[PDB]
RNA sequence: GGCCCCAUGGUGUAAUGGUUAGCACUCUGGACUUUGAAUCCAGCGAUCCGAGUUCAAAUCUCGGUGGGACCUCCA
């Protein structure tokens, strides 16, 4: 077949772009594919893919750079790794004896093989089946996809996903820690210090993982047993604000217990993520916008995270007899797309919104939502009115160099405060104030009075989060065109250190630090007393 | 004799994940030793049977290394290694394990091991050097000077990590070397000198963990084989004595985890200096390194690599004594070996080796002809086990002939329904029942020897033809539980069918009976409060039992059938509360006894209770059953109580209790017929720690010969088979001497 | 935060009445206000003291003679000079005025209990005395007439409905005690009669409704087990929240709840039980605030309860956002404005640290800005006091400006002031930066003082709860305040001088030692820190300097460079004086977004400034705050650059976000602090 | 060797001087911290190669390059 000509031309196409490097001309891409593809007889355009597999070792290192499929995958700072655990049942059917009514599929609906909550055929369902729910199969596997694409893998941070990961005896649970941190690291572990032990120590760093749960699961032991695992980071669905509508959902909990779940969280060093879950069954639009400006306004529910969601009507659900027989008519795509307009203009500006639509396709819906591109005509819906949003997935540098063209000139630090719920924190970042570009952020807190970690009593301020945006620099590189090895950090860490002995009037200042970052901390004077790196300021 | 023997036949097992627990010594029929979960294996790869167990490890097996001969003979010692932080030195002599010592002294699990018989010209008898790196962040250095073992150094690397070790001696000397990489990208060389090893150089190499070490002395010169994680394998030179980088051979793409050096051999006298290389790595494939004729520069040679799914690459290999043969360790848990094709050498021909679960082995159903065994652990898989004939020869060998389910949940239980049907309690809501493709059969035919008309009524295969062509298909699907299965036990007639689920209530407590033509439900009985852990029918078919985690029992006795097209009804006949039950904790096992008319039981409270008195048949209008002798105490939680499906003439009842501490022992009973209920057991057979597990038994099945009603063709009518359905990954199978009449 | 301030009150008393107040409303295009007697309308004039109109529904067969009849209410109507009024007898009058045409235009056989209508007047609604309600269109053709009626009662609930519109007129709120239950019940139906919703069963509801007037939350009140909390239902009938009273547990009444003209500050409206046998009672008219959800508690006024003071109505202006109306028993008319600040210390450089002091009630939630950037909820210190506050003031000496002055309800002028040793006296407690461990080198206030003042012979006071405002430290000894006489507009400035020479005595004596007489209201006062020098705004805007230090107490009108006199075009809300390089200028600000140097207006869009040690801060309108030096700078130069046409660069100019607030300054950090509307801080160079 | 016809994006054909090119397969990018291959929306890309006639030609004359067709010499 001319497909084997095919790969010649892939031997030509790589035959130029290393010949001209070797007398250093850029070359263009595109039109050197449209010429030497019409000389060999070829009738399809060679993909970005195949040209980026067969390249010699020296030539693959000097033609990553200018041969990168989806250069957003490292835009953000990390390398996401999406992996499921055993389908199971939610820790609420046995009192109640119906899970949530919106819940789609699951261990006992009609999708055969289904997680909770994960029907059958988002992308990470087909990856892990395959792996038959095996954790050390699907990492390798997402891994070697990322490298295939031609990323770095050199920060890597876990997302478990799936139903709720407290329901799950002790043993599948360190099972699944233990072979997650190997994986990353190459150790064959027997228990779960062991495993961090030898990753602590690893080449390839981990920067932590995040998981989902219920605030019902959320207490003083959950969050031990979180911290022993090197998490550092928690979700929460916490689907509407109003105690009505949790209850006649089914939901089996009550908001004061979200609320109580949030302090705790907080408290301990965590970063929350809400699930919101805009046109509930018994709602509406103006109760929805109050709502939200309650949720942005209330300091017991400010979080650091948001994820909004739609609501979608499956079939087998207990919303699709209500959609049936007459009641919970849906929302129209104007006056939703004039809705998420509103809610993103109310974003407060330090909250990082990660996904704003279901992954859901378009057959398996049977009503609520059209357009899988909601945040673009949001957007779009905002320049229209003159509204802005001003959260910080849209004003990081990564983003902001891909769309518009913009970057950088005037760099200065700016501070916020707050309360929280029932802690004090602070918000320092490097930015550029005249065109609304951030690099990196910090967050900063007092522990209240109601710790339950024996760390941090006695006079310790908190650090929950240090995160400076760009591209994805491996260890110890240098680059003097992107951002993640510059000196931001010390920076940070010196008015962080200054803050917290001057204003919070603390004795300990205390770090989450992840497991690969750990070894990074030890250059500033740290040490290690538990989960945590503590330092004398007096 | 009059005291009848016990004796192992078959061992099945597989290595645990663990890298490095492989080696070959290296001498004439040399032999293979591995790790199965707690304890040491030796085999020989060609006898194709497993040579013996070496126990006296408590936790998982890690890292084990011979100690060659320096003559050529077949080794004698076996350094071994494991994660309770114990070093156990053996000592082996015709196939029996003859010496072994427990060093100790390190705080944290083992990885690596190596030793060498020291050469010191004080008539040091049977002077060693063992070396041990642990995850204590340190290293220790033994010495087995003779029946004496003593720590003599100890070396900790800051908050790091030891990864590889190897020991030799400096050219022209006797001098001890020491090769130890680690986590920071480099290798150390420590020399003894004086009376302690000191610090000599730091080499500078790869960027990434050091997975391996190993020297070689090539007349005058030594050559370091450095294998690394980052795709890049170092060759390094030492003369006379510092040291020089040489070739960086490369063109692995993953992980490189196994090198090693093809050791000498002695042809003829004349001893042979083969100058190769081989290794693994996780990119599936094997590179045989090998240097130019003319030129000094290493080249590829082959490229001998595994096709299968999509698994992964490999955790060590090893080369063979000269050149022969070549066998790698896979990922998953499998051994995959090519011997050199005489015509040619680049070319390589697959064999046949031993396989198993690689977890705990949780039921067994032997062939109601009794020809195959099939076996279904945690490892989601249902292996069959089937025998073959070596042509014209002795000492057949039983082996894995296929692979009916890959399924990927975790299955639970079993039951046969007939010849070629299959019945697996996963962990679903979900009974799956299989049936048998006619390759299956005919290939059993091929193997076996037996006609394929008489098996239908008028090479075994390799990890190819079992991973990938080999699936029973599914026929049907069972609904109706609401929860996971947990028991499933059917009955002689290959009629009624009953199933059980794990509960927490009386409804969700309730067993459910099926028909085999027509797959409804038959009934459901409700008792009880919890998980029916263990049921079984009667041999006569007329009744049942479940004992449970409750404490107590049911004796459903069957009712008269008027139209004989309705299905048969149950009543409860029989029950026990708190009050009457005589154990005293959880119960986990049950048996008949081919009597139709008494029956054991076995608990946690390591008593075995033998309550039966099920008799009168006919006249059963009352209840009178209750204890019947007296309770023995085996000392340790019986899990699995099994009699034998044969009679005796002494009225003899001869039971097969199993343990959690692998300690299968045979009782044999009898009812004293009076008032003094002592000395009814008695003992007959303990079994040692070459002929029992490590872990837990969970179901000591017999072999119910149904084909042989009569002895037609006999040795001399004296032995029994069963099996040993094992948590340790065994799937051994036992012979037992009867009796003579 | 921010805090209220009074700054005018206007007071006319003894309206030449014939029988007694019953009702009254306003006329706001006219700015005069309708009276509905026992007898007949009365229209007055407060700002000049007359009663124009008078009519006599008695006169006209309409209001019986014999001494009895309730007016419901008088409503004036738009684009009209007529006003409606109604009779509880069952009647609907459209009284005209001037002409004295009374056309009968609506009669019912049943009693009329009240009229509401709605922001804009199209469609009213009436209750019956049969327990029916009718919906009326503007013209009086009738629409549509519908049933109210579709753990025990509160024992001094009289059973008298009240009806509630939203701000927009689409949905209202009907509050009725149910026969069934015998309990408060509210019902929310639409516009054109549609039941909306049914209110959820609350045990101890109280009487009062006030639907907010952009529209969340209908205001009641709730007596809960050992408290009395206001509770906040929904559109859906649900509550949603709510607060509580500092009061003990069935000591006090609620009257009604009333809202602001932009869903601002909320005014509660209390009475004392007569419980005991003498119980003399009180009046209290609250006025609260929200901020981080967190209710503050900002005015408390109290008139006396029985005799000639009973206090009939309150009415908030619809119109001016900051107004409230009292109407009395006794022919009395009382009219309090109000404008919101803050209250920060400026002094040496050196040694000022500059603070916030934040009311709360009884507690006064300081901060220092120039250690602790503390979030508004939480506070560095906390000073506790046994009654409300009402006034807050920082001493202006140059070298103390640290010391507070904080003045409560009852008249009792406490000095707190800061010392070497804290001296551990309870009244102050650690904020958020105290605590286990958590400590920071600080040094807080120590109480000195409990001035008590006295006044000129032993009269009652007034009726009004307030007799002084606008208090000014200007010296440690010497303090200003500013009244206003009722019959002339002569208004009067007190020197409340320290009789007490030193600490001889805890409840020391502030004793009145001067009261000077300048003609005109005055609405703001203001004095230098260095030269210390004393501006006053009269009412028309005009600046007067005043000479505290003359012994004549001489004032002259401010001359500006030409030595001339000094007017603000409008009247001036926010002031303070600069050192703009050889001149001093009285820097002003108006509602209206106006900068007003001297008398020349210099900008039109701004929303705060600030001006410190030479340096004056700006946040326009564009969202872009703005900074300006005054060590060297002239007015032309002043002029020129915030002549707006000049282009903006990036030394000066610096973007903030939306409806950036300036709380203060911090020198010698160059540090400025900004709050925005929701509630949380910014600190920017 | 004349003879008659043809050449358009990587590929398939559209379009008669206001000159100044649209559709399909294919490729690339964003929604996406659940995805190279799915959905939606945007985008990169052509009139082989010369002289010219007409103010002006993917459109007309002549060329010479490639392909197709009739009688071809030729070996
Ligand atoms: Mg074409
Ligand atoms: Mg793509």
């Amino acid at each position: 077949s001319p497909a084997e000509l095919m790969m010649l031309t892939i031997g030509d196409v790589i035959k130029q772009l290393i010949e001209a490097h070797e007398q250093g001309k850029d070359i263009d891409l595109n039109k050197v594919k449209t010429k030497t593809a019409a000389k060999y007889g070829l009738s399809a355009q060679p993909r970005l893919v195949d040209i980026i597999a067969a390249v010699p070792p020296q030539y693959r290192k000097v033609l990553m750079p200018k041969l990168k499929a989806k250069p957003i995958r490292t835009a953000s700072g990390i390398a996401v790794v999406a992996v499921m655990c055993k389908p199971h049942r939610c820790p609420h059917i046995s009192f109640t004896g119906n899970i949530c009514v919106y819940c789609p599929g699951g261990p006992d609906s009609d999708f055969e093989y289904s997680t909770q909550s994960y029907t059958g055929y988002e992308p990470t369902s087909m990856r892990a089946i395959r792996a038959r729910y095996d954790p050390f199969l699907q990492t390798r596997h997402r891994i070697e996809q990322l490298k295939q694409l031609g990323h770095s893998v050199d920060k890597v941070e876990f997302i478990v996903m799936g139903g709720t990961f407290m329901a799950l005896p002790e043993e599948y649970r360190d099972y699944f820690i233990r072979n997650l941190h190997d994986a990353l690291s190459g150790h064959t572990s027997n228990n779960i210090y062991e495993a961090v032990k030898y990753s602590e120590r690893s080449l390839t760093k981990c920067i932590g993982i995040t998981i989902e749960t219920r605030p019902d699961y959320c207490m003083k032991r959950h969050l031990s047993d979180m911290l022993t695992y090197g998490c550092t980071r928690l979700e929460i669905g916490v689907q509407s604000v109003y105690e009505d509508v949790a209850r006649d959902t089914n939901r089996g909990h009550t908001v004061k217990a979200v609320c109580e779940s949030f302090h705790l969280a907080k408290d301990s060093g965590f970063k929350v993520v809400a699930h919101m879950m805009p046109d509930l069954p018994n709602v509406g639009l103006e109760r929805d916008i109050e709502q939200f400006t309650e949720f942005f306004e209330n300091p017991a529910f400010r979080p650091d995270g948001l994820k909004l969601y739609p609501t979608l009507v499956i079939r087998g659900t207990g919303l699709y007899e209500l959609w049936k027989s007459g009641r919970y008519k849906s929302y129209s795509p104007s006056d939703l797309v004039e809705l998420v307009a509103r809610i993103l203009a109310l974003v407060p500006p330090w909250t990082r919104v990660y996904r704003v639509q279901r992954d859901i396709p378009m057959p398996l819906v049977s009503s609520g939502v059209e357009h899988g591109n909601l945040r673009e005509l949001a957007l779009a819906r905002m320049k229209d009115l003159g509204i802005q949003c001003r959260d910080v997935r849209t004003r990081e540098v990564g983003i902001q160099e891909i769309h518009h063209k913009v970057r950088p000139y005037q760099v200065e630090l700016v501070r916020r405060d707050y309360v929280a719920n029932g802690g004090w924190e602070t918000f320092l970042s490097y930015e550029d104030p005249d065109q609304d570009i951030l690099i990196g952020l910090l967050r900063l807190r007092k522990c209240s009075e109601e710790t339950f970690r024996f760390e941090l009593g006695g006079g310790v301020s908190i650090v929950r989060e240090l995160h400076v945006y760009g591209s994805v620099v491996p260890v110890s590189s240098r680059d003097p065109t992107k951002f993640q090895h510059q000196g931001f950090g010390m920076l940070l860490m010196e008015e962080a250190e200054r803050i917290a002995r001057e204003e919070h009037g603390s004795g300990k200042i205390a770090v989450i630090s992840g497991v690969g970052t750990r070894n990074y901390y030890r250059k500033i004077g740290y040490r290690l007393q538990g989960p945590y790196m503590v330092k004398m300021l007096k | 004799m009059v005291a009848p023997v016990l004796e192992t036949s078959h061992v099945f097992c597989c290595p645990n994940r663990v890298r490095g627990v492989l080696n070959w010594s290296s001498g004439p029929r040399g032999l293979l030793a591995f790790g199965t979960s707690c304890s040491v294996v030796l085999y020989d790869p060609l006898k194709r049977v497993v040579v013996t167990n070496l126990n006296g490890h408590t936790a998982r097996v890690n890292c084990i290394q011979w100690i060659c001969k320096q003559d050529g003979s077949p080794s004698t010692e076996l350094v071994s290694g494991g994660s309770d932080n114990q070093v156990i030195h053996w000592e082996i002599e015709d196939n029996q394990l003859l010496k072994a010592v427990h060093l100790q002294g390190h705080e944290g699990p083992v990885y690596a091991v190596h030793a060498v018989y020291q050469r010191r010209t004080s008539d040091p008898a049977l002077c060693t050097l063992i070396v041990s790196a642990a995850a204590d962040s340190a290293v220790r250095l033994w010495s087995k000077k003779g029946p004496e073992v003593m720590c003599l150094q100890t070396l900790n690397f800051g908050n790091g990590f030891a990864l590889a070790l190897c020991l030799s001696f400096l050219p022209n000397t006797d001098v001890p070397i020491l090769a130890c990489g680690n986590d920071d990208c480099r290798i150390h060389i420590f020399a003894q000198q004086n009376d302690q090893f000191q610090k000599v150089l730091s080499l500078c190499g790869h960027e990434d963990w050091i997975r391996g070490v190993e020297w070689a002395a090539f007349g005058r010169d030594l050559f370091l084989a450095s294998c690394s994680q980052d795709c890049l394998i170092r060759i390094w030179k030492l003369y006379i004595f510092a040291v020089t980088l040489e070739t960086v051979l490369a063109g692995h793409e993953n992980w490189v985890n196994a090198v090693h050096w093809q050791p000498v051999f002695y042809k003829d006298g004349v001893l042979q200096q083969p100058v190769r290389l081989l290794s693994a790595s996780m990119d599936k494939t094997m590179i045989l390194w090998a240097p130019d004729e003319e030129s000094g520069v290493w080249l590829e040679q082959v490229r001998v690599g595994e096709v299968g799914g999509n698994t992964l690459g490999f955790y060590d290999c090893q080369f063979n004594e000269d050149g022969s043969m070549i066998i790698a360790h896979a990922f998953h848990g499998a051994l995959h070996l090519w011997k050199q094709n005489t015509v040619n050498p680049r070319e390589w021909t697959p064999e046949i080796v031993i396989s198993g679960h690689f977890d705990g082995v949780q039921d067994l159903v032997w062939d109601p002809e009794g020809e195959f065994i099939i076996t279904v652990g945690t490892d989601q898989t249902t292996r069959l086990f089937a025998p073959w004939k070596r042509k014209d020869q002795s000492q057949v060998t039983w082996h894995e002939i296929a692979r009916p389910q890959i399924h990927g949940y975790d299955l639970k239980c079993l039951a046969m329904i007939n010849r070629f049907q299959f019945v697996s309690g996963a962990d679903e809501k979900v009974l799956r029942v299989f049936s048998a493709p006619r390759n299956f059969v005919e290939n059993f035919c091929a193997i076996t020897g037996q006609s394929l008309n008489h098996v239908l009524c008028n090479e075994p295969p390799t990890e190819d033809h079992l991973l990938q062509n080999t699936l029973w298909p599914e026929v049907q699907k069972l609904y109706g539980h609401g929860y996971e299965i947990f028991c499933v036990t059917c009955n002689s007639s290959k009629t009624l069918l009953a199933s059980a689920c794990k509960a927490a209530k009386k409804e969700h407590a309730a067993i459910i009976l099926w028909n085999t033509t027509s797959w409804k439900q038959v009934q459901n009985l409700v008792f009880h409060s919890l998980t029916v852990t263990q049921m079984a029918f009667s041999p006569n078919e007329k009744f049942l039992l479940a004992v449970s985690r409750d404490r107590t029992w049911s004796l459903w006795k069957k009712q008269d059938t008027i139209s004989p097209e309705f299905e048969p009804v149950f009543s409860l006949f029989a029950f026990t509360n708190k009050i009457t039950s005589v154990h005293s904790r959880i119960i986990w096992s049950c048996d008949w006894s081919p009597d139709s008319k008494y029956f054991f039981t076995g608990s946690r409270d390591k008593k075995v209770v033998v309550w039966g008195e099920c008799d009168s048949t006919d006249d059963c209008i009352e209840h009178n059953i209750g204890p019947c002798s007296s309770v023995l105490d085996v000392g340790g939680a019986v899990t699995a109580v099994s009699v034998c499906p044969v009679l005796h003439p002494s009225q003899r009842y001869v039971v097969a209790v199993g343990l959690e501490c692998g300690k299968i022992c045979l009782y044999t009973w009898k009812k004293t017929d009076q008032v003094p209920e002592i000395n009814d057991w008695t003992h007959c057979v303990e079994t040692s720690q070459s002929q029992s597990h490590t872990l837990a038994i969970r179901k000591l099945c017999w072999k119910n010969c149904s084909g042989k009603t009569e002895q037609k063709e006999a040795e001399g009518a004296e032995w029994l088979h069963f099996a040993s359905c094992g948590e340790d990954h065994t799937v051994k199978i036992h012979r037992v001497n009867k009796c003579a009449l | 935060m921010r805090n209220l301030k009074l700054f005018r009150t206007l007071e006319f008393r003894d309206i030449q009445g014939p029988g007694n107040p019953q009702c009254f409303s306003l006329r706001t295009e006219q700015g005069t206000v309708l009276i509905g007697s026992e007898h007949g309308l009365i229209e007055v004039d407060p700002v000049s003291r007359e009663v124009k109109n008078e009519v006599s529904l008695v006169a006209e067969g309409f209001l019986p003679e014999d001494g009895s009849g309730r007016i419901v209410g008088v409503q004036d109507l738009l684009d009209q000079e007529s006003v409606c009024v109604a009779t509880a007898s069952g009647d609907v009058i459209l009284c005209s005025l001037s002409t004295q045409q009374l056309e009968c235009v609506g009669s019912v056989a049943s009693g009329i209990s009240v009229m509401s209508w709605s922001p804009d007047q199209e469609l009213v609604l009436l209750a019956t005395g049969q327990q029916t309600l009718i919906m009326m269109t503007k013209d009086f053709e009738p629409i549509l007439e519908q049933q109210i009626h579709q753990e025990s009662a509160l024992p001094w609930d009289d059973h008298r409905p009240q009806v509630t519109w939203r701000g927009d007129g689409q949905f209202f709120a009907v509050s009725v005690v149910c026969p069934e239950t015998g309990a408060r019940k509210v019902r929310v139906w639409n516009r054109e009669f549609a039941l909306q919703s049914t209110s959820e069963p609350v045990a101890g509801l109280g009487p009062a409704l006030a639907w907010k007037p952009s529209g969340s939350l209908i205001a009641s009140t709730q007596d809960k087990p050992n408290q009395q909390d206001i509770v906040f239902f929904e559109k859906n009938g649900l509550l949603h929240g709510h607060f509580t009273l500092p009061f003990l547990k069935d000591e006090v009444k609620v009257n009604d709840l009333l809202w602001n003209a932009d869903s601002s500050v909320l005014a509660v409206w209390l009475e004392d039980l007569q419980r005991e046998e003498s119980s003399i009672p009180k009046t209290c008219v609250q006025l609260w605030t929200v901020g981080n959800y967190h209710w503050y508690l900002k005015q408390s006024l109290s008139f006396s309860t029985c005799g000639k003071s009973k206090i009939v109505s309150l009415m908030w202006d619809p119109v001016t956002p900051y107004r409230l109306h009292v109407l009395c028993q006794g022919w009395h008319y009382l009219a309090y404005d109000w404008h919101w600040t803050t209250d920060r210390s400026v002094g040496d450089n050196s040694s000022d640290l500059s603070n916030v002091a934040v009311i709360d009630g009884n507690r006064v939630l300081v901060t220092v800005f120039r250690q602790t950037v503390v979030p508004p909820p939480m506070c560095t210190y906390q000073l506790l006091f046994p009654h409300p506050v009402n006034q807050v003031t920082f001493l202006a000496h140059p070298q103390k400006s640290n010391d507070l002055a904080v003045l409560d309800a009852s008249n009792q002028i406490s000095v707190y002031k800061c010392g070497d040793c804290p001296s551990a006296d309870p009244t102050v407690k650690l904020g958020a930066v105290g605590g286990s461990g958590f400590k920071v080198c600080l040094r807080t206030p120590h109480l000195e003082k409990r001035y008590k003042i006295q006044f000129e012979n032993n009269e009652d006071q007034d009726v009004n709860p307030l007799k002084l405002g606008l208090l000014t430290w200007i010296e440690e000894d010497v303090f200003l305040a500013v009244s206003h006489s009722e019959f002339s507009p002569r208004s009067v400035i007190h020197h409340l001088t320290a009789a007490s020479s030193e600490m001889d005595e805890e409840h020391g004596q502030l004793n009145v030692s001067s009261s000077a007489a300048v003609d005109g209201v005055i609405i703001s006062l203001c004095c230098n820190s260095k030269t210390k020098s004393v501006v006053l705004q009269l009412a028309d805007g005009q600046i007067f300097k005043y000479l505290w230090e003359s012994p004549s107490l001489a004032i002259k009108p401010w001359k500006n460079s030409g030595g001339f006199p000094v007017r603000f075009p409008y009247p001036c809300t926010q002031t303070e004086l600069a050192m703009i390089g050889e001149e001093e200028c009285v820097l002003g600000l108006t509602d209206r977004c106006r900068f007003f140097i001297n008398d020349i207006e210099v900008a039109s869009n701004i929303t705060s400034f600030a001006v410190y040690d030479e340096f004056l801060l700006l946040t326009t309108h564009s969202h872009t705050c703005q900074c300006f030096c005054l060590r060297d700078a002239s007015f032309k130069t002043l002029q020129a650059g915030l002549s707006s046409n000049h282009v903006s660069h990036g030394e000066v100019l610096r973007k903030v976000e939306r409806g950036s607030r300036i709380v203060t300054v911090v020198p010698q950090d160059t540090k400025l602090v900004l709050q925005m509307p929701r509630g949380n801080l910014e600190v920017v160079h």
